């Protein structure tokens, strides 16, 4: 029974989706997870639940990879994509009882996903990146879900102005890993410096002889360490042996060469991209062509930070990589602010790759299910019946939102089909400032079609070592 | 309880319904059944199969209770209602999980059933108002569908005309009332089906006692009919709580044959032989009523109350020998239309007689609904597909909670054409989607699943019709049964002492 | 659950009679609780009726075998085995072959017409030279007497049954031939007599030989016949009046007298097997014959009764239909070619259903070679290659072990017998394929 | 299906090997204790297999084979069981080679027919006209019985009894027509042939009985003389018998009522009508054959045409015997039969004497069907194997190997004869095959002879037995 073995994995996969189903939305139910090490963590984020769940089931681990790609591409909807995946698995259970092979089930999802996107783009309102008033109100609403509210007014133009410089035109995917959120102890939320050139994670030399400032400097990346025309050099942090000898600090001080040591190993790959330089393993291969370009290098300390900033890289291959600096008093300030602004950059990232926006709250899922139900008569054969089950599987997202909010399940869903007939995208979430970008709803359906496909295509599993 | 019985009532109905799913249609199953009285027969009739099924679950007992009342109205729609009612319970199970009360499902199917009736009437066609010349061919070919799965299919051309006259005689054009008690179904072993004849009167299984008595009654020089005597008192000398005096009352009244409920002595056959007066013995109380109605007679309580006006008059009385059978029964016909018609079928085996008898009785029930309503609809799956597309389209226009109750009713009607497609060797999903495309983009018509082998769609050319009152009676009983099942949330079964 | 029990339960029915098919077949033994009723017989009808079966689907083949026994009386084993082979292959047609069950039914319907057309094209009859037609009746009688103890003297019994049917010239009714079984003497001592030997005498003391007798079934009659017994005094009074009274005349004896006479020239009384017999002579156009078989024991006679009655029932049908076909595995081989011939143009779902019927036609001669001690897969495959393309004459030989002609060896079959087997067996298989569930009412 | 046959062959081989030890007079005796507590001891194979109550269905067929062995040949009931098991033991290796039992069964029938012609060519041709070998055959066969010196006079009495009923082409003759009546008293030296008939009982011992009558009629009458005035009812019974002049009355023995009333004895004494009562039911069919009469149930069925004729009916005076004899039946339609009276002082004498005469009449009857005799002691079993050695090379196919195994199974019979005698099994058999180049059938000087029908029927019955054993492929319960 090769199909019955797969049905056992489908039931186990739907059980995971039912656990995440209660956590959907800000009013969703939290989940308590106790790790084997003894750490007790709790949260409503579906991405953090599936990461620490330590699923031993081979097929159920696909939801973790989809949730990882959901946050890496769209950045939002990691919880809803798991529920949407379980809906197609439940709809395919009745298909297997009718004698339908999963290939037709998987192939029809490709035509259903591409059709759902084209229908979604018809009702979507196309927006342009040249309008700065739309991007401020879009990121400001995403910051209302956190403790910081009144201080988020100055954080809205911070995320908008950083993307517009690197957006250009027809950039398609824009990696947010190049945008670094600098978390330093001290200061306040209202104190922020863009410093579009670059921002490091480390301080300067506190010993005697260190210039700490240099004009017209070339910054290279050196993975080597000095232990028993380059103005500024970087030394990789190594706790095993000594990084930079005290005698070497006095030697380079006479040569008017600024030294910054103890560079974090995580930022080595980050600085090799935005600065457009190359890592130098050995001094024998160390040349001038691998250096950077900096007009002025200075160390500016607001309060206690003692951080060095660089501006005007002016590199042809490299681009204006911007690092955002975040200040705050308590540790819980710069932390929650980091995750809040990270989700704001993901919403802006969705508008750059795909223009247009829609109103959230399960509004498009109702009309798409209505249009696909009427268009199902245009097809013929087994594929025609799949369009009817695919439309019913899209109604689980708006139904769960009504269940987790305390409202009547079946009553609110009927009110959606009734109001959406006369009006178009009017139900009002636009007056409530609820805006979900179209790329999130597009990626949630696209990744669900590939996730359910990779499930049904497994007809058996055996021990392999 | 609520969280328990509501789930168990759905699984209990699917177990019994799944047995007769493969038995639906002419391609279904003929099941072997053995009655406790000793009668053995093989037929696909749902009323007989469901009645023989005896189980302790209370959900399936409602099927027998409904089929018992439906057997008198139709009797051939037992397999159609159970499958249709089970499809409503399958869609009702999903509505319960969505937070809909079970009483809403009962009221949801009520408005959905009445809405689908008006949609079917608009697409319905009429016989008498359209073509009168084909009215004869409609009644003849309607019985051919039910007789195609039996040995009757070879001689079906002869029995097609016999079922038409039997229904019309027991009914009136204006009243359109047909009673099963007025139609007698009898048969004996021996002979073949080609010798079966239609009888306009009772049978009584009488050999006319002594063989010297005449086996045929003469009109006696143009008299009025044939006078028969009816006696509610036994034959014997009067005693407080004579044979020559009681025979004179029969001779003066002119009764040729005497019918009595009690036996006769040996001297009775001696005196009745000289006067050529055949005798009848051991007639049940129910058979005494059918004689006076067909022969236009009266019930005479006493001996001296006889008279020419109270004697039933028939066309003639003759004894026709049937094969080698030693019974040698009688046949009493009438020239005028009577209220009693007796069907008589012969067969080479006892199992063949009972097989063709109930097959002919099913044809009498189909014609009964065809004459009740001149308007007929196209069956074979085309009725359920047409009624489903009308409810599904109007479901979006009807808002509220009942919007989902209307969509589930349209999907429940699709079970019938998919069930017939599974028994015909075709894709149930592919055929269902094909029938919807032919009735939408091309033109509005009735095209059902093919019960008999053919090379294309559009069975309308084959002139296969079903009665509108028959199909409407099925959806009303299926809706009434589905509501009654939802009205029982608890099953109380007492133990045995 | 019901389909698994109906398919396996019906194969077990064919596995009981699988050794009773063919002249080389074997005998099956049965034992009851009393253990003293055990009897060794190869009769297929006796095995099916004696063995009780709790399977309701298996009881269907029992009643169908009774209908086949009434028409002919032989070949009942081949009908059950052929019906079992169709169900054994149907298990593979449903599960792994993806075929609708009704399609399997329609597949056998189209395949049955091809099997009947193969027998029609292979049926050859000779109206001229009645001596050649008489030899065909001899070869058919040898196949009917096969599998029975009479096969020893069957060479002498071949002319006994052949010459008996030629003396009828009339209705196929078997009431003309009366079988009398007397103990003593070898089986080869049996003879054919048209004189209507009677097993009962007449009167207490009356003359044995009677001339110019007038037979009257109940006047000036020399012979009297009564169904009941006779009282003492009139039995003596009938002797003085010259009227001889016959007693103990059953319903079967009266029907045989109505087909002969009335008057008769000579009534002679003979003594054979220590019992008075009556041999009539000088009847009016006598169509009736009498076969007297001499067995060693009662058990030999009891098996010879139905053996001769079934052999004469097939020869009686050969008068209406003179067409004959070649048997001994050759008849089933020719029909196997017509099935694959019509398989060239066929639908998708009906292809494997009809092709499975072709392999089922070769399962009957496969068992015939099993009980013969030979290799079925080796011998049938060599014959199948010759029958494949043209030149179809020879058939399976159960004696030497090589491929020899059935016409030269004297093995032929009747056309009416084969068309009845292919028909009844096809109708018997269609009933069991339809039933996916069995529901039994609560008994009292 | 081989598991059913292999289980029956092994079960039947254990029965044949158990009876194998009982072959010969020196063989091992088998004991059977019935559930009722009775214990029997004897070497007879027909008695052991009958009282064993074998539950195995196929093994019960050995009883029917042993029954026909004594009914036809009359000897070799133990040898036919050994030969049957010898073919079953050899068939075990035949099934291991992949041979279907049909070829195994068909080859035994062809080998049994060819083995008969081999024995007839080596047999000594004798005829029934020579009484020299007929007397010596029955005299030497009685050396195993209590009778020794008196057996010399018993041989010619059995020879002349068979020669009258043997004729020429009559072939098989029913042995039930020969009745041996044993009675206490007398001796063996006193014998009377009495070819007419002999009854099993005495005559009326009451007063008035004549006990002797000359020129009387004998007939079978199932009636009984009993009371219902009583002398008038019995007078009409005796008067109707006088109408047909029947002076000898034979009444079937029944425990219901009596035979003849004492009042009727005085009536029949004046008419000189002899009465013999207590006629057993077994003698009812016997008297209806030799006498040519018919059993008469009622008094109205009694007629003169069904009565026979008797020269002199008398009751011979003897000590504790009083045997009645009838001579001169004078019936042309009924053939004569032989009924011999056996007398002796001890009850154990007349018992074994009757059984000893049974084996003497069978061997003589063997010469009636097929003339000639073959010296026993393993000579016919080895001689057949000598001829089949060179004939097996002339065959082809699967049957060629069967002829070699068929001759090997025939060596079991002479091997058992050497084992039960204490001599070395193989050593004695090799000495017989060594001299086979010179001598052939040579036991002739020891006056030990065996008829050819015993050796012929033992091979024929064992060939059909084993043939029917392999025909059962299944065992089912049918009630």
């Amino acid at each position: 029974k090769p199909q019955e073995v797969r049905k056992a994995n489908i039931i186990a996969a739907r059980s995971v989706a039912d656990a995440i189903r209660t956590s959907l939305g800000p009013k969703g139910m939290d989940k308590m997870i106790k790790t084997s090490r003894g750490e007790i963590i709790i949260s409503n984020d579906g991405h953090t639940i599936l990461k620490q769940m330590a699923i031993l089931h081979p097929v159920a681990r696909m939801l973790v990879e989809v949730s990882a790609a959901q946050d890496s591409e769209a950045g939002d909807g990691t919880t809803s994509v798991v529920i949407l995946t379980g809906a197609l698995l439940g709809a395919a259970e009745r298909l297997l009882n009718k004698g339908i092979h999963p290939t037709i089930i998987a192939d029809s999802f490709q035509s259903a996903a591409k059709r759902s996107v084209d229908i979604l783009l018809e009702m979507c309102h196309k927006v342009s990146l040249s309008d700065r008033e739309q991007l401020v109100r879009a990121a400001s609403t995403s910051l209302s879900s956190k403790i910081v509210s009144q201080y988020s007014s100055f954080l809205a133009p911070l995320a908008v102005d950083s993307v517009l410089k690197i957006s250009d035109e027809n950039s398609k995917n824009v990696d947010l890993n190049d945008i670094r959120l600098v978390k330093k102890v001290g200061g306040t939320i209202d104190d922020t410096e863009m410093i579009d050139g670059v921002v490091l994670t480390q301080t300067a030399i506190k010993s005697a002889g260190g210039p700490t400032r240099k004009e017209k400097a070339k910054i290279g990346l050196i993975q080597f360490q000095i232990s028993p025309k380059c103005n500024v050099l970087l030394i990789q942090k190594s706790i095993l042996r000594d990084a930079v000898n005290d005698l070497a600090l006095h030697f380079l001080s006479k040569l008017n060469i600024m030294v910054v040591k103890d560079i974090e190993r995580e930022e080595i790959e980050f600085l090799s991209k935005g600065l457009g330089c190359k890592p130098i393993a050995d001094i024998e291969l160390f040349t001038e062509d691998r250096l950077g370009s900096a007009d002025l290098v200075e160390e500016i300390d607001s309060d206690g930070s003692k951080i060095v900033r660089v501006t005007g890289i002016r590199n042809n291959n490299a681009r204006p990589t911007v690092s955002v600096v975040i200040r705050g008093a308590n540790n819980m300030i710069i932390d929650e602010t980091e995750r809040s602004l990270h989700d704001a950059l993901c919403v802006i990232r969705c508008l750059v790759k795909e223009r247009g926006l829609i109103a959230g709250g399960g509004a498009p899922e109702i009309e798409i299910s209505r249009r696909l139900s009427k268009e199902a008569r245009s097809m013929e054969g087994v594929q025609a019946f799949i369009w009817q089950e695919f439309a019913s599987a899209l109604e689980v997202i708006p139904t769960t939102l009504a269940e987790n909010a305390g409202l009547n399940s079946i009553k609110v869903v009927t009110e959606l089909r009734s109001k959406h007939e006369n009006g178009e995208l009017n139900d009002n979430t636009y007056e409530e400032h609820i805006l979900q970008p179209v790329l999130v709803s597009t990626s949630a359906i696209t990744l669900a079609s590939e996730c359910v496909k990779s499930i049904l295509r497994i007809d058996d599993i055996a021990f392999s070592r | 309880h609520g969280l328990e019985a509501k789930k168990s009532h759905i699984l209990a109905a699917r177990s019994v319904a799944s047995i007769i799913k493969t038995s639906l249609g002419p391609r279904g199953l003929d099941k072997i059944l053995i009655s406790p009285d000793g009668e053995i027969t093989i037929t696909n009739d749902g009323a007989t199969i469901l009645s023989q099924m005896e189980l302790d679950n209370e959900i399936a007992k409602l099927l027998v209770q409904l089929s018992k009342s439906q057997d008198d109205e139709i009797g051939d729609g037992t397999t159609g209602v159970v499958v249709l009612a089970s499809a409503l319970l399958d869609q009702a199970l999903e509505l319960i999980q969505k937070g809909i009360h079970p009483i809403k499902i009962a009221n949801g199917f009520d408005e959905a059933a009445k809405l689908a009736i008006s949609k079917l009437e608009e697409t319905c066609d009429d016989i008498s108002a359209s073509n009168d010349e084909l009215f004869r061919d409609f009644l003849l070919r309607a019985a051919k569908t039910s007789l195609g799965s039996k040995i009757v299919s070879k001689d079906h051309d002869r029995f097609a005309e016999m079922a038409v006259e039997a229904v019309i005689n027991v009914m009136d054009k204006d009243r359109k009332d047909v009673d099963f008690d007025l139609i007698k179904m009898q048969g004996r072993v021996g002979g073949s089906i080609s010798d079966s004849k239609l009888i306009n009167g009772v049978i009584l299984d009488k050999d006319f006692s002594h063989p010297q008595m005449p086996k045929c009654v003469l009109p006696k020089e143009g008299s009025d009919g044939v006078k028969l005597a009816i006696l509610t008192c036994p034959f014997e000398p009067p005693k407080p709580k004579k044979f020559k005096e009681m025979i004179d009352d029969v001779k003066k009244a002119g009764a040729d044959v005497v019918i009595c409920q009690w036996g006769f002595d040996d001297e009775a056959n001696h005196l009745l032989l000289q006067n050529d007066l055949p005798a009848v013995r051991w007639v049940g109380g129910q058979e005494l009523e059918h004689i006076a109605i067909s022969t236009n007679g009266r019930i005479v309580p006493r001996f001296q109350d006889l008279s020419k006006d109270k004697l039933g008059t028939c066309s003639r009385i003759y004894e026709q020998e049937f094969g080698t059978t030693k019974d040698r029964m009688l046949i009493i016909e009438q020239s005028k239309e009577t209220k009693t018609v007796t069907c008589f079928v012969r067969g080479s085996n006892k199992m063949i007689v009972d097989e063709a008898e109930r097959a002919l009785h099913d044809s009498l029930c189909v014609v009964r609904n065809l004459v009740k309503d001149s308007r007929v609809v196209y069956g074979g799956g085309a009725a359920e597909v047409t009624m489903s597309l009308a409810v599904s389209e109007e479901a979006d226009k009807q808002r509220g909670i009942d919007q989902y109750a209307f969509r589930g009713f349209a999907q429940a009607l699709d079970t019938i054409p998919m069930t017939l497609a599974e028994n015909s060797g075709l894709d149930p999903i592919g055929t269902l989607s094909t029938l919807k495309s032919k009735q939408l983009k091309e033109k509005i018509s009735n095209i059902g699943v093919d019960c008999l082998g053919y090379g294309s769609n559009d069975m309308k050319e084959l002139f296969v019709v079903d009665p509108f009152i028959g199909k409407k009676q099925q959806i009303l009983l299926a809706t009434q049964l589905c509501r009654m099942i939802l009205k029982i949330d608890n099953v109380i079964i007492s133990g045995k002492d | 659950n019901a389909r698994l029990s109906a398919f396996v339960g019906a194969i077990a029915v064919g596995d009981l009679v699988k050794s009773t098919l063919g002249p080389k077949g074997m005998d099956k033994l049965l034992q009851s609780a009393s253990s003293n009723t055990c009897m060794v017989t190869n009769d297929g009808a006796t095995i099916l009726k004696s063995i009780p079966l709790d399977n309701p689907a298996a009881k269907v083949l029992v009643n169908i075998s009774k209908v086949q026994d009434d028409e002919v009386g032989d070949g009942t084993t081949s009908v059950t085995v052929l019906s079992a082979e169709l169900l054994r292959e149907a298990e593979k047609l449903i599960d792994q072959s993806k075929i609708h069950p009704q399609t399997i039914i329609e597949g056998y319907r189209l395949a049955s017409a091809a099997a009947l057309d193969a027998l029609t094209k292979a049926a050859v009859d000779n109206s001229h030279d009645k001596t050649m037609f008489r030899e065909d009746l001899i070869h058919i009688a040898k196949t009917t007497l096969s599998s029975k103890i009479l096969s020893q003297d069957k060479d002498h019994f071949a002319e006994l049954a052949t010459n008996a049917i030629l003396r009828l010239k009339g209705s196929t009714n078997l009431e003309h031939i009366q079988i009398i079984k007397i103990l003593g003497g070898k089986l080869s001592d049996s003879f054919l007599d048209e004189g209507f030997i009677l097993a009962k005498k007449f009167g207490n003391n009356q003359p044995k030989r009677i001339e110019n007798a007038k037979i009257l079934i109940a006047f000036g009659i020399n012979t009297f016949i009564n169904r009941q017994l006779i009282y003492d005094y009139p039995e003596q009074l009938f002797t003085d009046l010259g009227i001889n009274s016959i007693e103990h005349a059953d319903f079967e004896g009266v029907e045989r007298l109505a087909l002969v006479t009335g008057e008769c020239d000579v009534i002679e009384e003979i003594m054979l097997g220590e019992q008075p017999f009556l041999k009539f002579s000088g009847c009016k156009a006598g169509e009736a014959c009498t076969i007297v078989l001499r067995g060693a024991t009662d058990q030999t006679l009891d098996e010879a009764e139905r053996s001769l009655h079934d052999a004469l029932s097939v020869l009686s049908q050969t008068t209406k239909e003179t067409r004959t076909v070649l048997g001994g595995g050759c008849a089933e081989m020719v029909m196997s070619k017509a099935v694959d011939t019509e398989a060239q143009n066929i639908d998708g779902k009906k292809s494997l259903a009809v092709e499975a019927f072709a392999r089922a036609l070769r399962q009957l001669p496969t068992i015939l070679a099993d009980n013969a001690g030979f290799d079925s897969s080796e011998l049938v495959s060599k014959l199948r290659s010759s029958i494949y393309n043209g030149i179809s004459t020879s058939g399976l030989d159960l004696n030497n072990g090589t491929i020899a002609d059935m016409r030269q060896l004297g093995i032929v079959e009747s056309y009416k017998l084969k068309r009845a087997v292919v028909s009844s067996a096809s109708e018997a298989a269609e009933v069991l394929l339809r039933v996916d569930n069995i529901i039994r009412a609560r008994p009292r």
